[PDB]
DNA sequence: CTTTTTTTTTT
DNA sequence: CCTTTTTTTTT
């Protein structure tokens, strides 16, 4: 169960007001709950705000116990960085210093849990018991959840969007979804808390990206294995569309924009993806691939041609690299069907969820396309509650989404151009609609909420 | 209000100081290298100059110097000449600017001022300072970065204000160590960041023109902005910030790229070696499966434009295209790698290589590598019961990277070429650094191999083969880990650290670069290449350009030494004492502090802390600190005590403090002393205001002062001195300077112990593969060095790589020649930093410890560099028990013998292995023909040769040696020289080409080719392996071929398939069936059996079909008949005979040549 | 290709979604100010003029409104009945 | 067998 | 031609 609100002060007021609820309950005119329930039920709420103030909240005992209890005491750096932050809390109130110190201490608190990850998932497993269990769980309330000492959370949207941390990862609720209760104050200003997180997503290189599709998927394969059963499958498809892409558009050269008015502003090509198309250029832009100067040459043409447009590359580009994106989600979910239970023991841990990091990291590794690890991540964050455009089903915005393209020259290279695309997959309300099509119990609790 | 040079146009440059015998030392060896190796060369002068006399005197002197000369040239008048002036502590970096900048205004030249005052702002004006990012931050104003931040626009971002909000709110709260520990490291990421948009909005499109405020503001924030904009000559940096560079207002300027006329005056240059060496073992790891995949499918169809900005790069990336194709091709890269065969996945695997002969490996079994097809993945494995070996996989892969990287920096010098012509925007930055953010852009975009972008900036700052100056210090060790990658549990990585050079070859690079670095260190020449750069390594790479000083230089500087520091005539005492275990004098005392104890032994676990584990250590070093301390008490004169031990007595082990702090005071009564004890006195403790607080106590109080410190607490900068009073101080003082320069009344110490410096092994604690990197080096340089016969290196290396612990490590390093001359450099600075004034006392004492009496009677080079308070502790230890010699030159001999013989022993193998594949490479066969060529032209060298190192071996008698071991076998156990003194000579009477050479055909051939007729008396003789295997085998072959040349008898080239397998092919006799050649020199070598035969005839039938061979071996027996053998070489009748074998050509009785051999020869071919 | 802030606004004024979104936020601007019992029998209202309009076009059901919202809808409904765009027809 | 402080500049 | 204040989390 889950209170997402928008504001870290309503959280707080209504984790406050649920203890004082449990506390103060006057059924039949006697309390409801004995002298001991009240701690069982206390014990199942947590509370889960930002790294910066989860660690600004844990004493320094209970630091000296992770840092003791793990060897982490010897890190020449960890012991440094904590012993600033050690020395900045000693002080007065002084808000000079303490907008200084949240900084460090969510810095801190990164790089303490990445190394509490690395150590904790591979073979020396600390096996976290006793009072360095009080220590982690204080320093990490994430990981009751995970340890079903609770189900009840209390954190805001952004936290709900960003995911928390436990012992081995971090724990995305939103992949998770299915049986879950939600309950939402003030549903209807979730829209602009959600689209602001939609906004956040990274511009993605499209030359870059197909050309290294391309060549990677041109002859690396996958093991023969029975954990990639039927994977190389949903591959095929991809890879015969990427060799007659790349003959297409001759993608053996690099692409380039030779013109007037091609110089002194780039270029933005806006798409829906279904029929609103507009270009910042003010006459169509071609794009021609020079044999004899092995490059492809994007230029304005004064005089329709569909074959060698650079709206259509684009679009097409664009189709492809959402295609890998796409067919990277079925993998991992026919990967985890594989070795849901085919696997046989070997790692408990059986779900999408805690799959998910592994299935990605062994089919990007057989295809060495290891620069595509944070893509795919991030993809999850926000198609992941899944896992069209053919006039033959379900046609609309709202989980079609947007694309803005930006083709300016590269960096530091005057000869070359990058198609830096940034995304909208889908909007707040699509993202709503795949969270109860996971299965999600929403409640949303708003005067305004029609 | 910048200051111009019209100041100077009235400058009197005819007008000079005075100079001075150090000052005319610096000059003296430099004006005759510029007049011998050209004026854009370089040098490495060394200075061995004493701490005390004027190294920084002369060495500013000679910077500042610099600076004025090339003003006048700017002047008369262009880019002015860097001077950098790299240090290794930034306190002693500040001092030397703030002595500098105290040297412009107080020097007077014959009594009056030099410069006017407005020449000083100038001049200052020229220095600059450059310190880390983060205290660069904290030291501009808020005004100054309030100007920048509006100037730029980025007050206008969330992040930029934010963090500048915490900077300007935590600086305010200053003068807290608490608070002052974050606000460095938050000042760092700020300047990171701040001067990164600052680039960006910059370097392209929009570009404010900076003047006025905002160029002083953002020269405050950038320093190297002001060497940039063209007003700074000098730069006072460390070496870490010389190494690593320095921001510009454009991007990160390295100096390494730029040495062409740097004039580096690098102080205490001995210790850069340690620093240097840090910054190598600092570099990032590297897939290389990933990275050779990448490589691989990035290149088979990824073409670069064909524009004239990219002339001739497409060319220098085939040779790579055709290698990733090939290589790909061999161990089927389409699949992914991964472990198998259990007992190899519990533990990673570590494959430590040389690049060279030295190639241990932690796993037990050779692991092969084998590339399934059916499951599609290549399988790492043991097989206990080649070429598919784990080991050859890692090591092509990793010469293929750093052959793209190697490429790398090709394309990109090409790419300057090609636009340095082009005169359309390239602005002032034509030079590699300025295009070297573009040409690695524009090449790595076309290749779409954007991932190596940091792995090719941060590595842009003589092959590995026989035919070369092979060397570890221009090669690397490359430490290659195999372990599963995280998160997928089948597939692994080679994460692979490499060291591809060394500091002493990081040094010589710099030299080679146009750099005139300058070194001056007392010290600067030891014979240890643990703690210094490898000066015999250093001295043949250079050559002339490693400048030297003179019988008379080096005797002036004495001289000049002598006269400021007169110990003798003026009237002084230099006592030295050897202090042994003193265990009855250590009771006494134990017994007398704490006698209710039942034992001395109950005191040690008592009131010191100390079990039956350390007590006998403890007990050496405190029985011969305590006996040190109670006579410096008997003498009253004396009142400054330095025991320089190792371990810090401090707060830490206080139990042992009031020990030794009651032994004093117990002493100090009984000799009538006030005594005082100054404790702890470690790197904390002199930086508050500590080391100035012993000053002050001798400058008003009565007593005697005893420190105690370390070696390391003591390393530079520090001024162990104080004020002296008349009142306080008698007649105990006595100057000793002949003259008299300033007094200012400041003494130094006057009683120093000096325990045995431990712990010289070098160390990293950046990371667990950081220092593992450094102790790989220290192995290594000591093999190339001959303080470590190969046979102990490799063992030493392969334990390093399964796990030692530290005490084994300093055992090997203990058990050397070089441990010595290390120990005897810690003693030299340790007793040279007590001699830093003139006004001295007169019963100087010295206790040292006796685990120092041998190794200080070692001591043996010219005392006409030493000091005057060393001679007398070497002098003491030369007139005392024994006096003997270690021969430190003839074992260095006898382990580069035993090297390069190993060297050539491994090379060969794999070049003979490298022949055996189809085709043979250009290069493979061309390096084959050299090895042969070179090796029987010159049998002998005169000189130490520059290219084929490796070929020969340094011998103690002229023109042969004798040698001993399995030829064929183990390399490591090879004896040469006296060891062996009835093993095999290799001499020329036993190749007897003296009887070869007789003969009336062999010898016109030669003379000819240039081929050796006889061997000189040189000491250059030739290596044991490739004499056997590589010369009398060429030898023959050489002769074979001349005896059958006058009888219309010609051969040509084998092919590529067969090559080495057969001599030459033979033509003539008209007929089709092709006739071979198996040339030997004589039946003694070359076994050559049946089956092994037979296995070269069928790779030569699949050729030609029929053929013909013949088994000529030149010199023995002429007397013998010819045999005729069947293809399975057994016997047979003669017209159906395949083979045919003749015994000799030349009789090796008095050389006549086999006439009727070659008569039924030359009968048989025709017939057949 | 680039367009003030002014005109994102213009744009959005003049579609039938501004008018239900101004009156969202007084429907939650009133409603905050109602979380007491004990209140005066003089519960002041004053709006904005330009205000009138827009709330005389509210129509939805007024089952959950609140009793403050109600009556600054009747106020400005006082002027007998206008005709509406009949929401329904202009976005067909 | 064997015997430790300390040092810089990045991120 | 409408007319801004405010917010959370990770980096
Ligand atoms: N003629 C001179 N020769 C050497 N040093 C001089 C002379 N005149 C003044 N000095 C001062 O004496 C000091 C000697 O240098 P110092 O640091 O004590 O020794 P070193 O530089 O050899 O370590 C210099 O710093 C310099 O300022």
């Amino acid at each position: 169960l889950y209170y997402v609100t928008d504001s870290v002060d309503n959280v707080v007021s209504a984790k406050a007001d649920l203890l004082k609820l449990i506390e103060k309950q006057t059924v039949k005119g006697e309390p409801r709950f004995t002298l001991e329930q009240q701690e069982y039920l206390k014990a199942q709420i947590v509370h889960l705000p930002n790294q910066s103030e989860q660690l600004l909240q844990c004493s320094d005992a209970v630091l000296n116990d992770v840092l003791i209890g793990f060897n982490l005491n010897a890190e020449r750096d960890v012991q440094a960085e904590w012993s600033a932050i050690s020395g900045l809390r000693r002080h007065a109130s002084n808000p000079e210093v303490k907008i200084s110190l949240n900084r460090q201490a969510g810095y801190f608190y990164r790089n303490l849990i990445d190394r509490l990850q690395k150590k904790q998932k591979g073979a020396d497993r600390v096996l976290l018991s006793g009072s360095l269990l009080a220590s982690v769980e204080t320093l990490l309330p994430g990981e009751k959840i995970r340890n079903g000492s609770a189900h009840v959370a209390f954190l805001t949207t952004s936290k709900f969007l960003k995911g928390f941390h436990n012992t081995r990862s971090r724990y995305s609720p939103l992949r998770d979804l299915s049986g879950a209760v939600l309950i939402i104050d003030e549903i209807d200003k979730q829209n602009q808390v959600i689209l602001s997180e939609l906004c956040k997503q990274q511009a993605q290189d499209l030359i870059w990206a197909i050309r290294t599709l391309r060549a990677n998927f041109r002859d690396h394969q996958l093991e023969s294995s029975p954990r990639y059963d039927k994977i190389e499958d949903l591959f095929e498809p991809l890879r015969e569309r990427l060799e007659e892409f790349g003959t297409n558009w001759n993608l053996a050269f690099a692409f380039n924009t030779e013109g007037a008015n091609l110089n002194e502003r780039p270029v933005r090509l806006f798409s829906d993806r279904s029929f609103t198309h507009v270009s910042s250029a003010t006459h169509k832009l071609s794009l021609k691939s020079d044999f004899l100067r092995r490059k492809n040459l994007i230029f304005s043409d004064e005089k329709i041609e569909k074959h060698g447009l650079l709206t259509r590359f684009v679009n097409e580009a664009d189709v492809i690299y959402q295609w890998f994106l796409g067919t990277m989600r079925k993998a991992v979910f026919q990967y985890w069907e594989n070795v849901r239970g085919l696997e046989i023991e070997v790692r408990e841990n059986r779900s999408l969820e805690g799959t998910f990091q592994e299935a990605v990291q062994s089919l990007l590794t057989h295809f060495n396309l290891q620069e595509f690890e944070s893509a795919v991540y991030e993809s999850f964050d926000t198609r992941g509650l899944r896992q069209a455009n053919k006039l033959s089903s379900s046609k609309s915005y709202h989980h079609t989404g947007l694309k803005l393209v930006e083709v300016a020259h590269n960096q530091g290279t005057r000869d070359t151009v990058n198609c830096k695309a940034s995304f909208l997959n889908t909007s707040p309300s699509g993202v709503l609609a795949d969270m109860v099509d996971a299965g999600a119990v929403i409640l949303g609790i708003s005067a305004t909420a029609r | 209000m910048n200051v111009s040079i019209e100041e100077f146009t009235h400058f009197d440059f005819q007008l000079v100081p005075e100079p001075s015998p150090l000052d005319l030392v610096i000059t003296e060896s430099l004006k005759n290298h510029i007049e011998v190796n050209g004026v854009k060369s370089g040098a490495l002068l060394p200075l061995p100059f004493q701490t005390g006399i004027g190294k920084t005197y002369t060495a500013l002197n000679f910077l500042l110097q610099q600076m004025l000369e090339q003003v006048r040239s700017e002047l008369k008048e262009k880019s002015k000449r860097l001077l950098y002036y790299v240090t290794d502590s930034v306190d002693n970096v500040v001092s030397a600017k703030a002595d500098l900048l105290k040297l412009i205004e107080k020097q007077t030249v014959k009594g009056e001022p030099r410069f006017t005052l407005e020449q000083q702002e100038y001049l200052k004006a020229q220095i600059v300072h450059l310190p880390n990012q983060s205290e660069q931050l904290l030291q501009c104003s808020d005004a100054v970065l309030n100007d920048v931040l509006i100037g730029f626009n980025l007050n206008a971002e969330r992040d930029v204000q934010a963090e500048w909000s915490a900077i300007s709110g935590l600086r305010r709260h200053a003068s807290n160590p608490e608070v002052k520990i974050s606000l460095n490291r938050q000042a760092g990421y700020f300047y990171r960041n701040l001067i990164d948009r600052l680039q960006k909005k910059q370097k392209g499109a929009d570009r404010v023109l900076l003047s006025g405020s905002l160029l002083a503001s953002v020269e405050t924030l950038l320093p190297g902005e002001k060497i940039r904009n063209g007003s700074a000559h000098v730069a006072f940096l460390t070496t870490s910030k010389f190494l690593k560079g320095f921001h510009n207002t454009r991007s990160r300027y390295s100096p390494l790229r730029d040495l062409s006329g740097a004039v580096l005056i690098i102080d205490e240059i001995d210790k850069q070696n340690q620093v240097i060496l840090s910054e190598l073992c600092k570099q990032q790891a590297q897939d290389l499966i990933w990275a050779i995949r990448t490589l691989r499918a990035n290149f088979r169809d990824h073409q670069l434009e064909s524009s004239p900005r990219y002339d001739k790069i497409e060319d220098l990336f085939e040779p790579l295209r055709e290698r990733l194709e090939e290589f790909g091709t061999n161990w089927n890269l389409a699949f992914a790698f991964n472990t198998e065969g259990a007992n190899l996945n519990e533990r990673p695997v570590r494959l430590f290589s040389d690049r060279s002969f030295t190639h241990v490996s932690s796993a037990t079994h050779k692991l092969s590598l084998k590339s399934d097809f059916l499951r599609r993945k290549n399988l790492i494995f043991s097989d206990e019961k080649k070429h598919g070996l784990l080991t050859r996989f890692v090591n092509e892969a990793d010469v293929i990277y750093q052959w793209f990287l190697g490429t790398m920096r090709k394309a990109v010098f090409q790419y300057w070429e090609n636009v340095r012509g082009l005169e359309i925007e390239v602005r002032e930055n034509r030079s590699l650094e300025g295009t070297f953010q573009e040409a690695v852009q524009s090449l790595l975009t076309h290749f779409n191999l954007q991932e190596f972008e940091s792995a090719v900036y941060e590595s842009f700052d003589k092959a590995n083969k026989l035919s070369s100056s092979k060397s570890y210090h221009h090669t690397g060790l490359k430490l290659v880990e195999v372990a599963h990658n995280q998160g997928t549990r089948d597939t692994v990585n080679c994460k692979a650290s490499f060291l591809n050079t060394s500091p002493s070859g990081v040094l010589a690079d710099m030299v080679d670069a146009g750099a005139v670095i300058l070194g001056i260190s007392a010290t600067a020449r030891a014979d240890t290449v643990i703690h210094n750069f490898d000066f015999k390594y250093l001295n043949e790479r250079l050559g002339n350009k490693l400048l030297s000083l003179s019988r008379e230089q080096k005797q002036r500087v004495n001289n000049y030494y002598h006269s400021r520091r007169n110990y003798k005539d003026n009237g002084v005492v230099l006592t030295v004492k050897y202090l042994n275990s003193r265990d009855a004098f250590l009771d006494a005392l134990l017994e007398e502090y704490k006698p209710e104890a039942r034992s001395s032994h109950f005191i040690l676990n008592h009131y010191l802390g100390i079990a039956e584990s350390e007590q006998a250590f403890v007990r050496s070093w405190l029985s011969k600190l305590l006996a040190s301390i109670k006579a410096f008490i008997s003498s009253p004169d004396n009142r400054y005590m330095l025991s320089l031990l190792n371990r810090t007595l401090d707060t830490t082990r206080q139990n042992i403090n009031d020990f030794i702090q009651f032994c004093c005071d117990k002493w100090a009564k009984e000799f009538n002393v006030k005594t005082k004890t100054f404790f702890g006195v470690n790197a904390d403790w002199m930086r508050l205001v500590g080391y100035d607080e012993i000053s002050k106590h001798l400058n008003t109080e009565l007593g005697k002062v005893v420190v105690f410190s370390t070696y390391a607490s003591m390393g530079a900068g520090k001024n162990p001195d104080y004020a002296v009073n008349l009142a306080l101080e008698g007649e105990s003082l006595i100057s000793v300077a002949d003259v008299t320069y300033s007094t200012q009344l400041r003494s130094d110490i006057d009683s120093i112990y000096l325990e045995k410096p431990t712990q010289l092994l070098l160390s990293d604690d950046y990371s667990h593969t950081a220092n593992q990197l450094c102790q790989f080096h220290q192995i290594l340089s000591l093999q190339e060095n001959g303080e470590l016969s190969p046979k102990s290196a490799e063992n030493w290396c392969r334990q390093q790589l399964m796990g030692m612990s530290r005490e084994r490590s300093l055992q090997q390093y203990h058990q050397t020649s070089d441990y010595q001359s290390a120990v005897r450099k810690y003693i030299e600075q340790a007793v040279g930093r007590a001699g830093r004034t003139s006004l001295k006392r007169k019963q100087i004492l010295l206790f040292v410890d006796s685990g120092l009496k041998e190794i200080l009677a070692e001591e043996s080079r010219d005392p006409s560099l030493f000091s005057h308070e060393y001679v007398a502790l070497v002098n003491k230890a030369k007139s005392a028990g024994k006096s003997i010699v270690e021969d430190r030159a003839v074992r260095r001999l006898f382990n580069l013998a035993q090297r390069n013989n190993k060297d050539g022993m491994l090379s060969i193998k794999a070049l003979v292995h490298r022949l055996h594949n189809q085709p043979a490479s250009k290069s493979d066969i061309q390096e084959w023909q050299d090895i042969r060529t070179q090796l029987l032209r010159y049998p002998t060298v005169a000189f130490q040769p520059e290219r084929f190192n490796r070929l020969y071996l340094q011998s103690m008698t002229k023109g042969y040696y004798r040698y001993q071991g399995n030829l064929d076998g183990d390399p490591n156990s090879f004896e040469f020289f006296d060891r062996v003194p009835y093993g095999d000579m290799v001499s020329e009477e036993d190749c007897s080409l003296a009887t070869l050479v007789q003969n009336q055909y062999v010898r016109p051939w030669f003379e000819r080719k240039g081929f050796a007729c006889s061997w000189q008396k040189e000491a250059n003789v030739m290596t044991p392996i490739m004499f056997t295997n590589i010369y009398k085998g060429a030898l023959g072959e050489q002769a074979v071929e001349a005896v059958l040349t006058a009888f219309d008898f010609t051969f040509e080239e084998v092919p590529n398939s067969i090559y080495e397998r057969f001599d030459n092919r033979v033509i003539f006799a008209g007929i089709e069936q092709p006739i071979w050649l198996d040339s030997k020199y004589w039946k003694h070598e070359g076994n050559e059996s049946s089956e092994g035969y037979s296995s070269k005839i069928a790779l030569v039938e699949e050729e030609f079909g029929p053929s013909k061979f013949i088994y000529v071996n030149a010199l023995g027996d002429t007397s013998k008949p010819i045999r005729y053998l069947n293809s399975c070489f057994v016997e047979t009748s003669p017209q159906l005979a395949k083979v045919i074998e003749i015994p000799a050509l030349i009789d090796d009785s008095n050389a006549d040549t086999n006439r009727t051999a070659v008569q039924e020869l030359i009968k048989w071919l025709h017939h057949s």
